[PDB]
């Protein structure tokens, strides 16, 4: 599959948890 | 735009981060929310997330 760029911050938030 | 675009999912993706929708090919896709990056957010049925915009295509 493609390559997935890492999550950029700006579409991030606290909810942006792994 | 993207923005409000229906897309589907040209391959599967398995979120990394609960506020990320995975999908799997064929998913037909919501575009929510656009950002540069890699990464549009969505919705998908009753799902909603983030999501690699190169793993999906316009329809």
């Amino acid at each position: 599959p493609p390559v997935i760029a890492p999550r950029p911050e700006h579409t991030k938030s606290i909810y942006t948890r792994s | 735009g993207p923005l409000g675009s229906v897309v589907r999912a040209k391959f599967n993706f398995q979120q990394t981060n609960e506020d990320e929708l995975s999908f799997s090919k064929g998913d037909v896709i919501h575009v929510t929310r656009v950002e540069e990056g890699g990464w549009w957010e969505g919705t998908h049925n009753g799902r909603t997330g983030w999501f690699p915009s190169n793993y999906v295509r316009e329809i």
